[PDB]
RNA sequence: UCCUCCUAAAGAGUAACGGAGGAGCACGAAGGUUGGCUAAUCCUGGUCGGACAUCAGGAGGUUAGUGCAAUGGCAUAAGCCAGCUUGACUGCGAGCGUGACGGCGCGAGCAGGUGCGAAAGCAGGUCAUAGUGAUCCGGUGGUUCUGAAUGGAAGGGCCAUC
RNA sequence: CCGACUUACCAACCCGAUGCAAACUGCGAAUACCGGAGAAUGUUAUCACGGGAGACACACGGCGGGUGCUAACGUCCGUC
């Protein structure tokens, strides 16, 4: 359906990303949350980017 | 005379078992962890040293023996469990 | 509020001996008064459903809470959650004063006026009615309105029957037909 | 001829017709005809069974039937095989037990009723018995 | 192929071209938490208003609701409303359930770092049960691994994901 | 306009009596199953690991059932 994957790419240097489904037409705006990032070991903002 | 040909069944469909009940009667023995009932919706209520998982699963919190009871104003049935 | 002394210094008293009530506090006492507009029409253009809302605030003097669809029904193409009205519920001394208002200077103003059906009580005392158009009240002016819209009234009593509901509105000259 | 107006299911297990009847006793009228036998009592039957008694007493009096044919009968037509789903519904029936009160009958003679119901028990598959309200 | 009920014989399981219905998703709120609230239907009295809209009162007592079938649950609500949020976290996991197996499921508690709450506490998605596809092959990002004389590199491994 | 009479008819809700249900339940057995203790009896009759298999066309009879016509030396399940 048009739920549709994307991943969140954490905004601190370092690679580590998730991956969620996102309705596209619905939502046109990007999501943006804080999440753990392991690699630095904190919570940081994740922004949403290409699969 | 000519055989004639029948019809088809719209039925044939059916999921499969899925083992639901009660494992572990009264008086019987557990270690923490041990799964006493699978469950749809609560038909059991978690009582003393009993948890229950997000599908209604109760399983032991302590070692003991499990107790079924029935308890409070709406004769609900309660599973706990007694130290030994 | 001028007529809750009228209550506490004459109504109060002529209606124990009227009843003859053992208690003061079984006398029947006045809970609150409720507008409401049913504006329906807000299917159609939200700006209805505004100036139906600035209507109550100017007669009642506080702001309506828009009243949504209980549930949909498609004999008047209504959703669920839909505004269809507006509210508002007077306590306490603006209640009195509205009150006061009414009686004195609105019911008047009524078209052939010849006072209000006294049979308009549900069973238990309270008094419900309805009025055809705003200009009743003089806070509505006639130059700027842009629609006839009504309202309903109700009162809402302690009574227990509407012949004991029916006494305490006459003590206050409540102008019954 | 007797059958629901409407029902939750169309089709049903054959199941068993053990056991012994409810409602073993005259009810509302003073004379009634009373099944010792046991098997399925088809709406057809049940109603030329009714269609007799009337006739014996020309109306006259009030007829009370206890019986009703919920139970769908299902058969296969001819020339067809085995499988292929459960067979098309083709008639009611009622599922009798011995000492079921199957007709009750007052506002006649008990002379006449017996000659009624002996000219409607003729049509019935069961055998029955002619019985009277008791006291108690 | 998957889910729910009956057949199924009061533990589990149980066939037939037996009887009946659904799925091949949705939602950054429809998730978390704190605070609050309680239904259907019907009868009375009321502007337009009508069998049915919004309003007041009464009866009733869950006969309503549950994002979507059916069953089992739900008032301490799992139903309805609002504020603040991202626990729809990372590494693990005592101990169990169910499969011939591949697998699937439930889970207290540890370490790190968070959200709500005065606090006790609750949170590792959603009332639960369907919304799905092994391996091979190949692509994208990272990496304290490997690197065919040696230093790199290609290619491979490992981790995330398609 | 409102509305009155009458019925060759039908008539929900509520109340009293009477029945039916695999997919109804405010009730509810006998058995079977799980756990615990005890005596006797039983060539360990139990479980784990390892070597070798064969079999995966079943039949009838009793009891409980679906399908069929409570037809079949019919068909498909449960248990002996
Ligand atoms: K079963
Ligand atoms: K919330
Ligand atoms: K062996
Ligand atoms: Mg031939
Ligand atoms: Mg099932
Ligand atoms: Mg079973
Ligand atoms: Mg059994
Ligand atoms: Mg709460
Ligand atoms: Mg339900
Ligand atoms: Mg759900
Ligand atoms: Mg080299
Ligand atoms: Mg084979
Ligand atoms: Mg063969
Ligand atoms: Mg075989
Ligand atoms: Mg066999
Ligand atoms: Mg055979
Ligand atoms: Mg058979």
């Amino acid at each position: 359906g048009i739920r549709e994957k994307i991943k969140l790419v954490s905004s601190a240097g370092t690679g580590h990303f998730y991956t969620t489904t996102k309705n596209k037409r619905t939502k046109p705006e990007k999501l943006e949350l804080k999440k753990f990032d392991p690699v630095v070991r904190q919570h940081v903002i994740y922004k949403e980017a290409k699969i | 005379a000519h055989k004639k040909a029948g019809g088809s069944t719209r039925n044939g469909r059916d999921s499969e078992a899925k083992r639901l009940g009660v494992k572990r009667f009264g008086g019987e023995s557990v270690l923490a962890g041990s799964i006493i009932v699978r469950q749809r919706g609560t038909k059991f209520h978690a009582g003393a040293n009993v948890g229950c998982g997000r599908d209604h699963t109760l399983f032991a919190k302590a070692d003991g023996k499990v107790k079924f009871e029935v308890k409070g104003p709406k004769n609900r049935k309660f599973i706990s469990i007694e130290a030994e | 509020a001028k007529l809750h002394d009228y209550y506490k210094d004459e109504v109060v008293k002529k209606l124990m001996t009227e009843f003859n009530y053992n208690s003061v506090m079984q006398v029947p006492r006045v809970e609150k008064i409720t507008l409401n507009m049913g504006v329906g029409e807000a299917i159609a253009d939200k700006k209805l459903l505004d100036n139906a809302a600035a209507d109550l605030a100017a007669i009642s003097g506080q702001k309506p809470l828009i009243t949504k669809a209980r549930k949909s029904v498609a004999g008047f193409k209504i959703r669920q959650g839909y505004p269809i009205g507006c509210k508002v519920t007077l306590r306490g001394e603006r209640m009195w004063e509205f009150f006061e208002r009414l009686i004195t200077i609105a019911v008047p103003r009524i078209r052939d006026f010849r006072g209000l059906s006294a049979k308009s009580f549900d069973g238990r005392g309270n008094y419900s009615m309805g009025v055809r158009e705003q200009i009743i009240f003089p806070e509505i002016d006639y130059d700027k309105v842009d629609r006839v819209r009504g309202l309903d009234i109700t009162i809402t009593t302690t009574a227990k029957s509407d012949e004991e509901g029916r006494a305490l509105l006459a003590a206050f000259d409540f102008p019954f037909r | 001829m007797l059958q629901p107006k409407r029902t939750k299911f169309r089709k049903m297990h054959k199941g068993r017709n053990r056991g012994l009847a409810q409602g073993t006793d005259v009810s509302f009228g003073s004379f009634g005809l009373k099944a010792v036998g046991r098997g399925r009592l088809t709406a057809r039957q049940i109603e030329a069974a009714r269609r007799a008694m009337t006739r014996a007493v020309k109306r006259q009096g009030k007829i009370w039937i206890r019986v009703f044919p919920d139970k769908p009968i299902t058969e296969k037509p001819l020339a067809v095989r085995m499988g292929k789903g459960k067979g098309n519904v083709e008639y009611w029936v009622a599922l009798i037990q011995p000492g079921k009160v199957l007709y009750e009958m007052d506002g006649v003679p008990e002379e006449l009723a017996r000659e009624a119901f002996k000219l409607a028990a003729a049509k019935l598959p069961i055998k029955t018995t002619f019985v009277t309200k008791t006291v108690m």
